[PDB]
């Protein structure tokens, strides 16, 4: 099975 | 190379009680080592932690898309991937090789330690214990704590501050959970 | 709890450095290679039994980069404080002349992940059979690193692990020899 990542979120500008 | 470094941090963290029954998901973000905003699956929003991080979790609170994702982490992320790596993680047992040899505190002392060497064990959690004639003892007992050794195993050494007579039978006892009852080694002066 | 499953990041600047890993309760499951881009399983057997796309990876980095900049603007520039590494030299079992064994080097609790570490034997430095870990997360968010150099135990060979580190004034050595 394939382990998932999770996405780090984008930062305010 | 005297430059001034600055430094990103992000742990997404999955902390699991009882198998999968409960679950509880971290988004945690870091400047330098300060964490400075948090999404904890407790509170289902993001969470300035410090200053530095109150615009994000004021623009990231904004956007049901990211709220939504970040609160169903626990499901697809934590428990998905608890299921996938569990039988070679959770599931990991390997038993402790023990060994028992005098020592001394000093090069020309006569023998005033006796350590225990327990070697190559996974999990982490391990009790071990020192007895003489089959009574425990408690004094004069010092260890290096457990250690990582950085390749899915751990060692510790225990030893027992005394002088060997002859006659007596010291003997290691080891706990752990790749054990279903107590290892012992045994060991004697005139061995 | 009853265990901890972490996928940690960082981007360092100026070096641009980036590192993608998994640990599970203080050990590491994978690391990104980030050049090859692929997927490195700490023990052999991990990845018989489960997959990663490496690729992801470099998607995480990339805005870790990006965040990375709008934070060091929001802090005004405020740099890292170096924090020196502690040093440990240990072997992995019982030693026993001529009896292949292991030596350890534990480099911990140390801040920005930049590290130079070499093995030296009576001296001189040695590269024949080693091997290391990437930086490796704490749970104060400094990071540990380790280093391992097999060896055949003997009398006439003495052991150090030299560390070097911007918070160090110095390179740090830790020493090792029979008895
Ligand atoms: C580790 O050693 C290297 C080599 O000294 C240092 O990095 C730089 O290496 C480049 C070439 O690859 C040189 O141009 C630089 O002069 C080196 N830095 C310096 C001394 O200015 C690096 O600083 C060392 N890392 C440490 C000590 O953490
Ligand atoms: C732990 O798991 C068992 C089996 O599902 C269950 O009976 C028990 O209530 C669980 N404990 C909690 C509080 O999660
Ligand atoms: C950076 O400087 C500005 C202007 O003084 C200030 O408003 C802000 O609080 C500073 N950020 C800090 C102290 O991290």
């Amino acid at each position: 099975s394939a382990v998932r990542l999770r996405s780090s979120v984008p930062g305010v500008r | 190379d005297t430059r001034p470094r600055f430094l990103e941090q992000v742990k997404h963290e999955c902390h699991f009680f009882n198998g999968t029954e409960r679950v509880r998901f971290l988004d945690r973000y870091f400047y330098h080592q300060e964490e400075y905003v948090r999404f904890d699956s407790d509170v289902g929003e993001y969470r300035a932690v410090t200053e530095l991080g109150r615009p994000d979790a004021e623009y990231w609170n904004s956007q049901k898309d990211i709220l939504e994702d970040e609160r169903a982490a626990v499901d697809t992320y934590c428990r998905h991937n608890y299921g996938v790596v569990e039988s070679f993680t959770v599931q990991r047992r390997v038993y402790p090789e023990v060994t028992v040899y005098p020592a001394k505190t000093q090069p020309l002392q006569h023998h005033n330690l006796l350590v225990c060497s327990v070697n190559g064990f996974y999990p982490g959690s391990i009790e071990v214990r020192w007895f003489r004639n089959g009574q425990e003892e408690k004094t004069g007992v010092v260890s290096t704590g457990l250690i990582q050794n950085g390749d899915w195993t751990f060692q510790t050494l225990v030893m027992l501050e005394t002088v060997p007579r002859s006659g007596e039978v010291y003997t290691c006892q080891v706990e752990h959970p790749s054990l279903t009852s107590p290892l012992t080694v045994e060991w004697r002066a005139t061995g | 709890e009853e265990h901890v499953i972490i996928q940690a990041e960082f981007y360092l600047n100026p070096d641009q450095s980036g590192e993608f890993m998994f640990d599970f309760d203080g050990d590491e499951i994978f690391h990104v290679d980030m050049a090859k881009k692929e997927t490195v399983w700490r023990l052999e057997e991990f990845g018989r039994f489960a997959s990663f796309e490496a690729q992801g990876a470099l998607a995480n980095i990339a805005v870790d980069k990006a965040n990375l900049e709008i934070m060091t603007k929001r802090s005004n520039y405020t740099p890292i404080t170096n924090v020196p590494p502690e040093v440990t030299v240990l072997t992995n079992s019982p030693v026993e002349l001529r009896e292949p064994n292991v030596l350890i080097c534990f480099i911990d609790k140390f801040t920005p992940p930049v590290v130079n570490v070499t093995w030296l034997r009576n001296g001189k430095p040695v590269t024949t059979g080693v091997s290391e870990t990437v930086f490796l997360p704490r749970e104060d968010h400094l990071f540990r690193k380790f280093h391992y150099l097999p060896f055949l135990p003997s009398t006439e060979d003495v052991y150090d692990c030299r560390v070097e580190h911007w918070g160090l004034d110095e390179p740090l050595l830790k020493h090792w020899e029979f008895d």
